[PDB]
RNA sequence: UUCUGUCUCGUGCCUGGUGUA
């Protein structure tokens, strides 16, 4: 139950984008946008 | 388009390159005295090959002015330094000048393949097969123009314990065996980065592309995969592990719905590394996918040096495994012996004893080909001085025994690196 | 007539001499992937029958179920109990395992023994490993080489792989009547070395090697040298080696031309003369000449007396044992092996500064006109000729000079007398002079106008104007003849570069 | 993708025996002991002590394959004294002798510090 | 089947602590991808927990 | 009265296998006791040296005769 | 990119001395004096130090991707 | 026929390095100890990082890579300590691991040295080396940077993965003069003498010994903070004295086995 | 003496460039 939470770009600020949106920054308009890391399960051997 | 270098200018005997003006180029960051001012004051001149033909030039000045019968007595241009003969890719080789010349010409070639970091906005780019080691190493041993070629702050290898033995057999027919402990602690480790791109469009009238997660209520065509991995975006989230006929980009095309998702090649097992969604030209949604692999080196991966010596991982031992000197020290890499008198890298050698004494002495050594002030004895007497046999061998014991092995190991530092 | 397969895997090759001559160390993702339909029958149907529970997860399981109806089923889906049960008519498309028939190749499939068949081991790690003696056939060393797998598919097929194609039975070729898999590369180091007259062992030493023997009969043999210490001679171990009752007589390579007619003839002073008889080494050291891929050599006669299968065996033996006591000798080069004691020095220099000294004379003969153009050749000819030879008699003594100065320990001695890998001209390069550098036959041409680099002056046909690298490359090259060295090693990329598509037409 | 997980070398799978002992035919009095899981550590100290013995003729060792965890200790003694005993007391007294050695290399150790 | 593509803990032998997401299910054993490994082991349902 | 030669080619010896191979992993009898071996390649192999292997070859000669030879009845090599 | 935790070839840790040696050479000393410093004694481990090369601080150059 | 009589002497013991000679023992017996020393000899070492945030300019494998090659000091509790694999508890718990914790942001405008002093333990006995001079460099963080991670260390061996390896360099070395010419130099007198060498600097070599065996095995092993020393050496007796114990206790049972 | 699970192998191609043995 998330809107979809990206990252902006020279901003850095995060910004809903929605399905049947146009991917622009919510300040400055920028257009390259990141998603956020996973919430899930991240484990690693340290190997 | 007429392909020239510059040349100093001799005019008598002499070169017109004096004292004052080294003087202050050495000084050129304070006064901005460069290159331009070389050329102005008429010190130094760019020949060109059709020019070349009718000028007559020392190779040193420091030798080819001074005479006993003279030979020329009459150059009208200086070489700079003769190294400059060489390429980018063939300047990275020390003691180019006492390999083979097809040994140079390969490791010319293979110097395009090596791992390391290939710049330092790799993080950024969402590039297709690209490969960044762990801990890539400058080399010990350099020559005086991989300074220009900035190969100091991007290098690509680790200069590697290399032990020039025919060990326990697979150490074999160009093959090297690598020291497992040392791979553990990351040595040689790298990670591949692979990029897939997707992009969504108006098919027509009738047909649509959009991202979202296919579901098999309405969406035909859907394969074993599990789609679920997506989030209700229709793109994988960074961080998590992919696999082989893993949905990547959920992409869906309207006919009810047809499957049309761009799944990850088959067989590569990475994680996502990041995600970048965006427009294209066209205004269309547009992503770019990242995922990472890390890469630990194992058996049949190519790793080769910088003078030819191409081979393939043949087995990895252990630390316990390995032979030792009279301290622990093992080679990272044991390679064939019967590379060395066919192929005559003698460079490699040079390079394996020079290394030696540069860890040693705590300097990067200096292997510049046409240097005639740096040779073996020198090295070697050097060498004696930190307590070392002055050739370089050492007296191992076998790993599995604790034998000393009749013969002593040539065994020194020689930077590797990985295909 | 030339398709894509079904059931065919490449691998990076990678060595491994602890497996037979005729056996490939397939890695298990391959091993999982590719099957071998095997019809159900009683002698195997309960074999079969737990295989097939195993399903495709596990490896050593089975993929398909070939009902005789020719209905398929996938066994990588799970399927319902009552379709995973098999009965005598039907075919079971289990996982690749140890012992099956395979069928292995490099591309440039020169010639028959191309496409060996080989046993397959599965291993670890990813790759196709294959015993050191069979990189001749495939020409195929391991700086990162791939070769083709072929899995037959039927028995019929692989009767006829087996029966026909199997390595040992490819060891000599009719295209020579001489073996092609010989103890090569550095076995043949470490046999050379292990086979000389004054390599002795413990009963610690040898009790391990005999280890490795797969043909021993158990029952070591009465050392050599009973008292005032058991020691063994390399020799006599070797002998357990050589398979049943051989008899050949073969010369090592150092062998005195004069020495077969003098005294000591029959007991040499050097070791030479490879004697073998009764199946045990009586004297000689071993090396390409009885252990190559040569007519007449000792594996040809073990093939030639013995059948495929014991000859499988010795090569296999001289393989382990030699690897094994190589971990005692142990083996190398390095700069120690280049070096030429400062005496050997002086005796280059003076020979390469003479036969400077008489090309110089030759030169005034021929601008003076001195020079009588010989039968046939023109003046500029007789001339070129002249200087050719007067530095090829350079190069040469310098290198012969080169070679009796090595000490006994020279590892660079070690692998041209064993014949493992390369030559005394290499020697000669490394350590006293590289020599003349040709392109197209001729010395380096005048591609500026009358001279061959702006450094030179013009019409200058002495020794380093036209390309003689009078420097080793231990001393590295000076950057004109560095150049030179350039332009004459072009010459190998090009023809190997242009050959290959005249030869393959 | 076909790496062994490390564990391999050493963690005990199903059915796996530790060891196994077979007669050899080809000799009397002589074994074959293949150790499962193990390596040169435990092969280099099980020959040499066997060679100790003076009743045991032939000690000696081999891994049939590197990537292979088994490794094969041959063992032939004189007809009066069977290769299992002789395994077996070269080992029991083997025991002895790193006891021995903890317990002088412990008071060595108290001995060195403030002494 | 049940438990594919959720995310299980393995509990019990060699592998005893490691994470994955299962690929494969079966009464007795499943195929799990590990995380940090880039392989995908078979192992018995019995030795499996599940995160999610 | 035939001509050809009275030994068994490497060709003869590897198709019979093969031939007599399939036929035995598709049950027909076999011609000598199985002392417990299931790999139909290593019976085939053990009828063919105890000489009892159910097959004739058809030789044909390049005029267009030809000649049954029992197996039974020429020579093997190996 | 960031100085290897434990040197490859022996193991002994020289992750926390990268820092302390690019103190020791922003004094006069010399890298072989450095590492004698560093108590660096074996070649393997002083190959550690003088062959690395910090991108890390290159790498951070950039603003983060918050 | 029965155990011979070892002895040892200690001649330098400090708080990184022993070293000792061991006499009247096999050449088998002191490399296989010393193999010991590097392989078989249980230590506390990260194995398992659960990255809960990391925006470092590291990636996550790399930072957890590193995490695990930090030495902890392990010197009472992993002899203590069950194997994780061994143990029978869900997941991890005290009797099998120890739980590491390190959550750090960079606020500050200067860049963020994550040290070892980040790693927080929930044992007092069982932390980085950092008890009485730097630490391990973890990562180099920006402003805005962060790393949040759990992680536990588990009781391992140096034959599964290097991390469990105890020592930094074990000089083995014997017959220090070429007494047995076990090894054949081409110009003796080329070679350096050995530290230990009861060798004037007129002779070269010791004369041939020609019944001798090698006995004197100088040690020099040296710790990677881990372990003392010395701990690393009476755990290597330790391991190989129960190793050849549960190898009579199986070979036994085979021979009953019949 | 109300029912209801019902899902099982989808796929571009040409051309050119670089690279491997
Ligand atoms: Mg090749
Ligand atoms: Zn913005
Ligand atoms: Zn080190
Ligand atoms: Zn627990």
């Amino acid at each position: 139950q998330q809107p979809m939470i990206y990252i902006c770009g020279e901003c850095h600020t995060e910004n809903e984008i929605k399905s049947r949106d146009p991917i622009r920054c919510r300040e400055c308009g920028y257009r390259i946008m990141y998603k956020k890391r996973t919430k899930r399960l991240v484990v690693f051997d340290a190997r | 388009g007429r392909i020239c270098r510059p040349l100093l200018i001799v005019e008598k005997q002499k070169l017109l390159l004096k004292k004052r003006h080294i003087d202050q180029l050495k000084e050129r960051e304070y006064n901005n005295y460069s290159w331009q001012d070389l050329v102005a004051s008429g010190v130094v001149e760019y020949i060109d090959t059709l020019e070349e033909e009718t000028v007559m030039l020392a190779m040193t000045p420091d030798d080819l002015q001074e005479k006993e019968v003279a030979y020329c007595s009459t150059y009208t241009h200086c070489e700079i330094h003769p190294s400059m003969i060489l390429g980018v890719c063939a300047s990275i080789i020390p003691f180019p000048d006492h390999n083979q010349s097809p040994r140079n010409t390969y490791q010319s070639a293979m110097g395009k393949q090596a791992m390391g970091v290939y710049i330092t906005n790799f993080h950024v780019r969402m590039d297709t097969l690209a490969h960044v080691l762990y801990y890539p190493q400058k080399p010990l041993v350099t020559t005086r123009s991989m300074e220009y070629l900035r190969f100091r702050e991007l290098p690509a290898g680790i200069n590697s314990i290399v032990a020039i033995a025919s060990y326990t057999g697979y150490n074999q027919e160009d093959s090297v065996i690598m020291n497992r402990s040392a791979v553990d602690r990351g040595f040689f480790r790298s990670v591949f980065y692979r990029s897939y791109k997707e992009q969504e469009s108006k098919k027509g009238f009738d047909q649509e592309e959009v991202f979202e997660k296919p579901t098999r209520e309405t969406c035909q065509g859907m394969r074993h995969a599990i789609y679920d991995k997506l989030d209700d975006d229709g793109l994988i989230a960074p961080g998590v592990r992919v696999s082989g006929d893993d949905v990547i980009i959920g992409k869906t095309v309207t006919l009810t719905k047809r499957d049309c998702s761009t799944f990850l090649r088959t067989s590569e097992t990475g994680i996502v590394d990041q995600v970048m969604v965006t427009l294209n030209q066209e205004g269309y949604k547009f992503c770019k996918i990242r995922v990472r692999s890390v890469r630990i080196p194992q058996i049949g991966d190519k790793f080769a040096s910088r003078h030819g010596q191409k081979g393939t991982c043949g087995i990895q031992y252990r630390q316990e495994d390995m032979p030792f000197t009279c301290e622990g020290i093992t080679p990272d890499i044991i390679i064939n012996p019967h590379a060395i008198p066919s192929r005559m890298t003698i460079g490699h050698l040079i390079e394996c004893l020079q290394g030696k004494v540069s860890a040693n002495k705590g300097e990067i050594g200096d292997a510049t080909p046409f240097n005639d002030a740096v040779n073996v004895q020198k090295i070697s007497n050097l060498l004696s001085d930190y307590g070392y046999h002055l050739r370089g061998n050492e007296v191992l014991y076998n790993g599995f025994t604790g034998r000393k092995i009749t013969s002593q190991i040539f065994i020194g530092p020689t930077y590797y690196q990985r295909l | 007539m030339g398709k894509r397969v079904d059931f065919s895997a490449r691998t990076v090759i990678t060595p491994d001499p602890n497996l037979s001559i005729d056996q490939v160390g397939v890695p298990r993702s391959i091993a999982a992937n590719m099957t071998f339909a095997e019809i159900v029958t009683p002698f195997n149907i309960d074999r079969l029958q737990e295989l097939v529970r195993r399903g495709n997860s596990q490896y050593p399981g089975a993929k398909y179920i070939i009902r005789d109806n020719g209905d398929r089923i996938d066994l990588r889906f799970h399927p319902k109990p009552s379709d995973l049960h098999l009965q005598t008519g039907y075919k079971v498309e289990r996982h690749m395992c140890d012992g099956d028939i395979v069928i292995f190749n490099r591309q440039p499939t020169l010639h028959k023994m191309s496409m060996m068949g080989h046993r397959v081991r599965i291993l670890p790690w990813s790759t196709f490993r294959l015993n050191l003696s069979v990189t001749t056939p495939y020409n195929a060393d391991f700086d990162g080489d791939e070769m083709n797998l072929h899995l037959p598919q039927s028995l019929e097929t692989r009767a006829e792989i087996q029966e026909l194609a199997m390595v040992p039975r490819m060891i000599v070729t009719p295209q020579s009547n001489r073996p092609v898999m010989g103890i090569v590369q550095d076995t043949l180091t470490a046999v050379r070395k292990f086979t000389k007259r004054d390599v002795f062992l413990e009963r610690g030493e040898v009790m391990n090697l005999l280890m490795f023997l797969s043909t021993w009969d158990g029952k070591v043999p009465q050392p050599a040298i009973l008292k005032p210490r058991p020691l063994w001679t390399g020799k006599q171990i070797f002998s357990l080696i050589i398979p049943g009752h051989i008899n050949c007589i073969r010369t090592h390579s150092t062998h005195p031309d004069d020495e077969d007619s003098g005294p000591y003839k029959h007991i040499s002073p050097g070791d030479t003369k490879v004697v073998v008889e009764n199946g045990e080494l009586i004297m000689g050291i071993l090396c390409k000449k009885s252990l190559g891929t040569s007519a007449g050599s000792l594996v040809h006669i073990s093939y030639l007396e013995m059948g495929h299968d014991i000859t499988r065996l010795f090569y296999s033996n001289i393989q382990t044992v030699i690897n094994n006591w190589l971990l005692i000798e142990g083996h190398t080069i390095g700069i120690g092996d280049s070096i030429a004691d400062s005496k050997t020095y002086q005796d280059i220099q003076n020979t390469i500064k003479k036969a400077k000294q008489d090309v110089i004379e030759v030169i005034e003969k021929a601008h003076n006109n001195e020079l009588e153009p010989t039968p046939g050749n023109t003046l500029r000819q007789t001339f070129e000729n002249q200087v050719n030879r007067i530095l090829n008699d350079a190069r040469d003594k310098t290198g012969s000079s080169a070679q009796k100065s090595l000490s006994e320990y020279n590892n660079f001695k070690s692998m041209v007398v064993s014949g493992a890998k390369g030559s005394k001209i290499n020697i000669s390069q490394v350590i006293a002079v590289v020599g003349q550098q040709n392109v197209e036959g001729k010395r380096i041409p005048f591609g500026f106008k009358h001279r061959t680099l702006p450094h030179f002056i013009k019409d200058d046909y002495g020794p380093e104007s036209r390309g003689f690298v009078e420097n080793s490359y231990l001393a590295g090259l000076t950057p004109t003849e560095f150049f030179f060295h350039a332009m004459g090693g072009r010459e190998g990329l090009i023809d190997t570069a242009v050959k290959t598509a005249e030869t393959g037409y | 993708m076909n790496a062994p997980p490390a564990f391999e070398s050493f963690l005990l799978f199903e059915g796996e025996k530790k060891i196994t002992i077979n007669k050899d035919t080809k000799v009397p009095n002589a074994c074959l002991f293949t150790i499962n899981k193990e390596d040169h550590t435990l092969g280099n100290i099980i020959k040499s002590q066997l060679l100790k013995d003076p009743q045991v003729l032939f000690a000696g060792y081999k891994v049939p394959h590197p990537l292979e965890h088994k490794i094969i200790i041959r063992v032939q003694t004189t007809p009066d004294y069977s290769p299992q005993e002789a395994f077996t007391n070269a080992i029991t007294d083997l025991i002895s002798e790193l006891s021995l050695l903890e317990e002088r290399f412990r008071v060595a150790i108290k001995d060195k510090q403030e002494g | 089947n049940e438990l594919i593509g959720q995310t299980v803990r393995i509990s019990q032998g060699p592998y005893k602590g490691y994470i994955g997401v299962v690929k494969d299910a079966t009464e007795s054993t499943a195929r799990v991808e590990l995380h940090s490994t880039c392989q995908t082991i078979s192992v018995d349902r019995q030795r499996l927990t599940t995160v999610g | 009265k035939r001509i050809t030669t009275p030994y068994m080619t490497k060709y003869e010896r590897a198709r019979v296998l093969g031939t007599r191979a399939l036929q035995i992993a598709m049950c027909a009898p076999v011609m000598v006791e199985l002392e417990g071996e299931t790999d139909p390649l290593l019976i085939a192999m053990k009828e063919l040296k105890a000489r009892k292997i159910p097959i004739i070859i058809r030789r044909y000669l390049p005029d267009g005769s030809y000649e049954d030879w029992g197996v039974d009845e020429l020579i093997i090599s190996d | 990119m960031i100085i290897p935790v434990r040197c490859f070839t022996c193991g002994k840790i020289v992750g926390n001395k990268w820092e302390a040696y690019l103190g020791l050479l922003q004094a006069e000393y010399t890298e072989g004096d450095a590492l004698d410093a560093l108590g660096l004694k074996r070649y393997c481990c002083r190959r550690m130090l003088l062959a690395h090369v910090d991108l890390i601080e290159k790498l951070l150059n950039y603003a983060p991707l918050e | 026929p029965y155990a011979n009589q070892p002895t040892v002497r200690i001649t330098e013991l400090t708080d990184e390095n022993v070293k000792f000679i061991i006499e009247n023992t096999d050449l088998a017996v002191a490399n296989s100890i010393r193999r010991v020393f590097i392989a078989e000899v249980p230590i506390i070492a990260i194995d398992w990082v659960q990255i809960d945030a990391n925006s470092s300019v590291l990636h996550d494998e790399f930072i957890a890579h590193r995490l695990g090659l930090i030495p902890l000091t392990s010197d009472d509790i992993v002899d203590k300590l069950q194997y994780s694999r061994d143990c029978t508890c869900e997941e991890f718990c005290p009797e099998c691991s120890v739980e590491f914790t390190l959550d750090v942001r960079c606020n500050e405008d200067q860049t963020r040295h994550v040290t070892s002093r980040d790693l927080i333990s929930n044992s007092p006995r069982v932390i980085p080396v950092t008890s009485r001079q730097d630490d391990i460099l973890i990562v180099k963080l920006r402003k805005g940077q962060e790393l949040r991670l759990r992680a536990y260390a588990k009781k391992g061996f140096g034959k599964e993965h290097a991390k469990w390896n105890p020592t930094a360099g074990v000089a083995f070395e014997y017959d220090p003069d070429n007494a047995l010419r076990h090894t054949v130099y081409p110009k003796p007198e080329e070679w350096p003498k050995s530290e230990y060498s009861e060798l004037d600097e007129d002779e070269s070599q010791a004369p041939y010994d020609p019944n001798g065996k090698p006995e004197r095995f100088y040690y020099n092993v040296e710790s990677c903070g881990s372990l003392r020393p010395e701990t690393i050496v009476l755990s290597a007796l330790s391991g190989l004295k129960k190793k050849l114990s549960d190898l009579q206790t199986q070979l036994s049972h085979e021979i009953q086995s019949d």
